[PDB]
RNA sequence: ACCUCGGAGCAGAACCCAACCUCCGAGCAGUACAUGCUAAGACUUCACCAGUCAAAGCGAACCUCAAUUGAUCCA
RNA sequence: CCGAGCCUGGUGAUAGCUGGUUGUCCAAGAUAGAAUCUUAGUUCAACUUUAAAUUUGCCCACAGAACCCUAAAUCCCCUU
RNA sequence: GAAAUUGAAACCUGGCGCAAUAGAUAUAGUACCGCAAGGGAAAGAUGAAAAAUUAUAACCAAGCAUAAUAUAGCAAGGACUAACCCCUAUACCUUCUGCAUAAUGAAUUAACUAGAAAUAACUUUGCAAGGAGAGCCAAAGCUAAGACCCCCGAAACCAGACGA
């Protein structure tokens, strides 16, 4: 899935990565970067070299507890389930561009 | 069919079954087939030696009457001038 | 009595500890409730895929709200997007536009350039040198 | 009633078993109460077999 | 519920990722017990991970009570003093280091 | 949106299917050094390796039949030929 | 005004639906396809005689597998490891 | 032997330390519930 | 009432326009058939729904593979209705044993032996 | 008005198929007296009860019709 | 509160009929019909379920399945 | 539904029985109802000391006050800066081919209220052409354990009492 980011900012995941906290990672995929008076679009997304997004892992959840219920009428038909799913939560700690182009 | 009983609180079995089927050991009951004494002059040849032949019973209605009896009935009996002895036990049977 | 449940206290507790903002005799009592919570809680389920439609439909209609502002529409939008191959959902084609309309300007821009690269495609199929912006990328 | 290490027996009868049926026999053991379970009768198989070895 | 339950947006305790990471987890306080079945995961894990636990983490700092208990506890407050207990009652070695690992790496 | 124009190409319909949006990599080390392999990049590379072990197999057990049956009959050009001699 | 006769879509009587060029534009496009299909699963690669004793070695040794699969079925294996750990839940420090 | 050997190094046994072997006593199946308890079979 | 529908033979007959159309030369015809299913398994008989089931397209939008064959080819006829049929056909020759891990499908019904996944 | 059984259509083409649906019938008769005894193998009025066909052997010569009917106890 | 009183006892009468039947979680799963003082029910069949023994099951290819009085199909069937 | 036949071993002061809607109906066959036979209850709780009314024991069911009302709708969900305002949503159980149904039951709270078991099988032991602490079963069986089978309700029938 998208999101819209910039620097000095979180993000959240619902799933676990397996790393280590506090630990910095190089995300690949960019669909586009923009500054103030120029944009960088991909086709589909940008180069290697062009970027370089790094972001930290600071923090993981336990997702809060969802509760579900399915139920039927009439036919005693009822069931519970509490789910807590696993939650990472990102920062991108600076962005960079390359003069290659 | 009478679970327990009130003097003994013990399986009752009725003297019906007694009198119309017969066991062999290996949870087989034979029995005479119905009609056999009755109306014999219209039936063909084919048909009373058909009515004379003993035959088997189902596994439903073998278990049926199989529960009403108690195990006194399902005993190995060792008779003398018995032509069942060499069909209580059973030889050959796969599966 | 030789065994009676003391704990019945708590099992309904919880169930009305969820059901405290209920309204009326609903937070009260135990069996108002019963019947509530479970309705309550089965809604909550079903309610995601709601949450998923309601948040698509209005992501519709915040891109449809800008680029008739720049002067396109939606339909024509997003099939001149994935024709100049940029894979950029709703939400941040709706986010990009509330931030930096300059950047959804060159989008629109960039869309409104491939529908007159396509009208040329259609009056020619071939026979012609290809739109630029038309042109793409072959991956193996 | 089998004593002390079952899987040296059960291995010994499975390689005794084997060519008989043509497949490696699936058995089942319990060290616990120290029995074996083998599909199929072998008895008068493995009598002769217990035999000769001495048991 | 979404409605029953408060909410908040989403934040960081003083912008951790800039700057030096810090382990957020201040401290652990382990109600174990000499005696008491449910208390053999707890005290199996004091034995091998808790050690290799604070070799691995010298910031977060640890404490064991070890005093009669008919269930064992396991309570953890943070920087910002938001204390947040569990119950680690009639629990595997394997879980209990997985639990500990989730609650030195959340906030 | 945009199936029909995917396909035109050769592209999956949706891009979630396969291509560069999805096979690459979605996170690396900031060191350089390469993330391990994602779980549903996994699962599609053992599909497409069953996919290509059963290909393999049904192409070659189509030949062998092909094949098998021209051995029948140059066999019974054969057992002919034998029929006359006689 | 504008009711009908008892149900919407039954009996002698019901409401009369009609065609959208959507619903048109739809299943041609499924049928049209369908003859492209019609197309490519003619023109046959082998002949019946030809395709006939090929495959029954793949189906003869996989309906075996499946009667080893069936055969092996038996309770698991117990172990002293296993029963004698229950009594380690009394394991307490000196 | 190897079974003696353990026990040895294993705790003592008592009453807390006693279980059945599984598959003996299979638990008792009440109707009372959502499951059995609507009509109990 | 309804039954099973036998169809002509002679349906499945293509002529010279269907052979331009198609591209799909009669000489050297091709092996195998990529099948998608599409329409439900549901509203459909017994004996409709199973065979897809035998074939292994319960899941949709699944290509699997099948042989070009008269004894198979009875088989997805009467569930014709249900599938995608597509040929197969592969330029780089047939998949080695160093490169069965690097394959990739296209929607063309192409099957690349090699995938390096950057462009040209 | 009907309650059991047989044949024809509905049910056209392996089997089965109901309606207080449409028609025709039966509750016998005739000829032998090996219309005697036993026995392989199978079908079966959708269960069972029943109903059916029968090689061969002993012993002998040199059955037709379609339903054409009735269990247990008891006498 | 007499188509035959009221009280106790037999009596927790019986009722193919209605009413209702308490903790959590998971899997499989509506199915031809025959007989019955029988059609509001029951026994059997069939279907479904559990734990197992064995191997074929399903789709089905040419051939094959009525004279009487021109249908879609059906039965069986090695291969796959 | 037998019998012939066979033949058992203790001191009583204990309870894996209950704690006021439980346990005898019982504080008592007392109040009360019925001319009569007969039917038939409900409840109490301090503290060592009440010749100490001392004395937060204070917090907990339903019901209310403290603290009424705000366009619109199964009373909520998604949410949102914001209770409402937006989008979504035809109560529960029984019954039925099928129910929001305008079919049944339910004002609410606390307590009480409804699946008991045998052969025959199956799992786990034990021993084994023997098994079982007479008796019983047996062509690997036998012995032991396990899990398996609800409540409420009629018009009535009979016997003996009590009443003009
Ligand atoms: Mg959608
Ligand atoms: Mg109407
Ligand atoms: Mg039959
Ligand atoms: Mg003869
Ligand atoms: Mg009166
Ligand atoms: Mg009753
Ligand atoms: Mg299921
Ligand atoms: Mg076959
Ligand atoms: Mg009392
Ligand atoms: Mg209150
Ligand atoms: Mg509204
Ligand atoms: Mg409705
Ligand atoms: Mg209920
Ligand atoms: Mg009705
Ligand atoms: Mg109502
Ligand atoms: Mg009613
Ligand atoms: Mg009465
Ligand atoms: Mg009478
Ligand atoms: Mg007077």
């Amino acid at each position: 899935r998208q999101w819209k980011v910039t620097s000095e900012d979180l993000i959240l995941i619902g799933n676990e990565l397996d790393l280590a906290c506090g630990e910095r990672i190089r995300l690949e995929k960019v669909l586009l970067v923009g500054a103030d008076n120029f944009t960088l679009l991909g086709k589909p997304l940008l180069g290697k070299d062009l970027v370089r997004v790094e972001a930290t892992v600071i923090e993981k959840t336990e997702s809060w507890p969802r509760i579900i219920m399915r139920f039927r009428k009439r036919k005693n038909f009822k069931k519970k389930r509490i789910v807590t799913t696993p939650q990472t939560v990102l920062r991108i700690n600076s962005i960079e561009i390359a003069p290659c182009l | 069919l009478t679970y327990f009983s009130a003097r003994k609180g013990k399986r009752k079995t009725v003297k019906a079954v007694i009198d119309r089927f017969l066991r062999l050991h290996c949870g087989l009951w034979v029995r005479r087939k119905a009609g056999y004494k009755k109306k014999l002059w219209k039936k063909t040849p084919a048909r009373k030696k058909r009515l004379r032949e003993f035959v088997f019973c189902n596994k439903t209605q073998s278990k049926l009457l199989d529960k009403m009896t108690t195990s006194f009935w399902k005993r190995r009996n060792w008779y003398v001038d018995d032509p069942y002895q060499k069909y209580h036990d059973r030889t050959n049977l796969k599966v | 009595l030789r065994n009676r449940v003391t704990d019945r206290y708590f099992r309904i507790q919880e169930v009305l500890k969820h059901a405290r903002h209920f309204r009326g005799r609903k937070n009260r009592c135990y069996r108002l409730a019963v019947r509530t919570v479970i309705r309550a809680f089965v809604k909550c389920t079903k309610a995601r895929y709601l949450k998923k439609k309601n948040m698509r439909t209005l992501w519709i209609n915040r891109i449809t709200a800008a680029s008739q502002e720049h002067g396109l529409k939606y339909p024509a939008l997003i099939g001149n997007l994935v024709k100049c191959q940029v894979e950029l959902n709703r939400k941040v084609l709706a986010d990009l536009a509330i931030y930096e309309p300059k950047t959804f300007k060159s989008l629109a821009a960039l869309a409104s350039r491939r529908r007159h690269e396509g009208f040329a495609a259609a009056l020619g199929d071939g026979k012609e040198p290809e739109g630029i912006f038309s042109r793409v990328v072959q991956y193996h | 009633k089998v004593e002390g290490d079952i899987w040296a027996l059960q291995k010994d009868v499975e390689d005794f078993l084997s060519p008989l049926l043509g497949k490696t026999p699936v058995t089942q053991v319990n060290e616990v109460t120290g029995t074996l379970r083998i599909k199929g009768y072998f008895d008068q198989e493995l009598k002769a077999w217990l035999l000769e070895k001495g048991f | 519920t979404a409605r029953g339950t408060p909410s908040r947006f989403l934040a960081s305790v003083l912008h951790n990722g800039l700057g030096r990471y810090v382990q957020q987890l201040q401290r652990l306080s382990f109600s174990v017990s000499r005696d008491g079945a449910s208390s053999r995961g707890a005290r199996e894990f004091v034995e091998r991970e808790v050690i290799d636990f604070a070799r691995r983490n010298p910031g977060v700092v640890i404490y064991v009570n070890s005093r009669p208990c008919c269930v064992p506890r396991v309570v953890a407050e943070y920087l910002n003093g938001a204390v947040r207990e569990e119950s680690i009652h009639c629990k595997s070695v394997e879980e209990i280091s997985t639990l500990v690992q989730k609650l030195a790496d959340q906030s | 949106a945009g199936g029909q124009w995917r396909l035109q190409q050769g592209l999956a319909a949706n891009p979630s299917g396969y291509g560069p949006l999805t096979e690459l990599p979605d996170w690396s080390y900031a060191d350089g050094r390469p993330a391990p392999p994602m779980k549903g990049q996994l699962r599609r590379k053992a599909e497409r390796e069953t996919f290509a072990r059963r290909v393999v197999l049904l192409s070659q057990e189509m030949d062998a039949g092909l094949q098998a049956w021209q051995l029948r009959q140059q066999k019974l050009q054969e057992e002919q030929r034998k029929q006359e001699n006689a | 005004r504008g009711r009908i006769p008892g149900r919407q879509w039954i009996g002698k009587h019901r409401r009369p639906r009609f065609v959208s060029l959507r619903a048109k534009q739809n299943m041609i496009r499924r049928l049209e396809i369908e003859a492209e299909n019609h197309y490519w699963l003619s023109m046959p690669y082998m002949t019946r005689e030809q395709e006939r004793g090929h495959a029954a070695v793949r189906r003869r040794e996989a309906f075996e597998a499946i009667k080893a699969a069936a055969t092996s079925k038996f309770p698991p294996h117990r172990f002293i490891a296993d029963q004698l750990d229950h009594l380690n839940v009394t394991k307490k420090w000196s | 032997a190897r079974a003696l050997d353990l026990l040895r190094g294993l705790p003592r046994v008592s009453l807390a330390n006693l279980k059945p072997n599984p598959g003996s006593k299979k638990p008792e199946r009440r109707p009372r519930g959502r499951r059995r308890g609507r009509k109990c079979g | 009432k309804f039954t099973r529908s036998r169809i002509p033979e002679k349906v499945f007959q293509a002529s010279p326009e269907d052979h331009e159309k198609y591209g799909g030369d009669p000489q050297n015809p091709h092996k195998l058939h990529i099948v998608t299913r599409i329409k439900s398994t549901r509203r459909r008989p017994y004996w409709e729904k199973d065979i897809i089931k035998m074939l292994g397209l319960e899941k949709a939008h699944t290509p699997q593979v099948h042989k070009n064959i008269p004894s198979v080819n009875a088989k997805l006829k009467v569930v014709k209705h249900l599938i995608r049929i597509k040929p197969l056909k592969l330029p780089q020759g047939l998949p080695a044993e160093e490169n069965m891990s690097n394959t990739c499908l296209k929607s063309t019904g192409e099957l690349v032996v090699q995938w390096h996944l950057k462009p040209v």
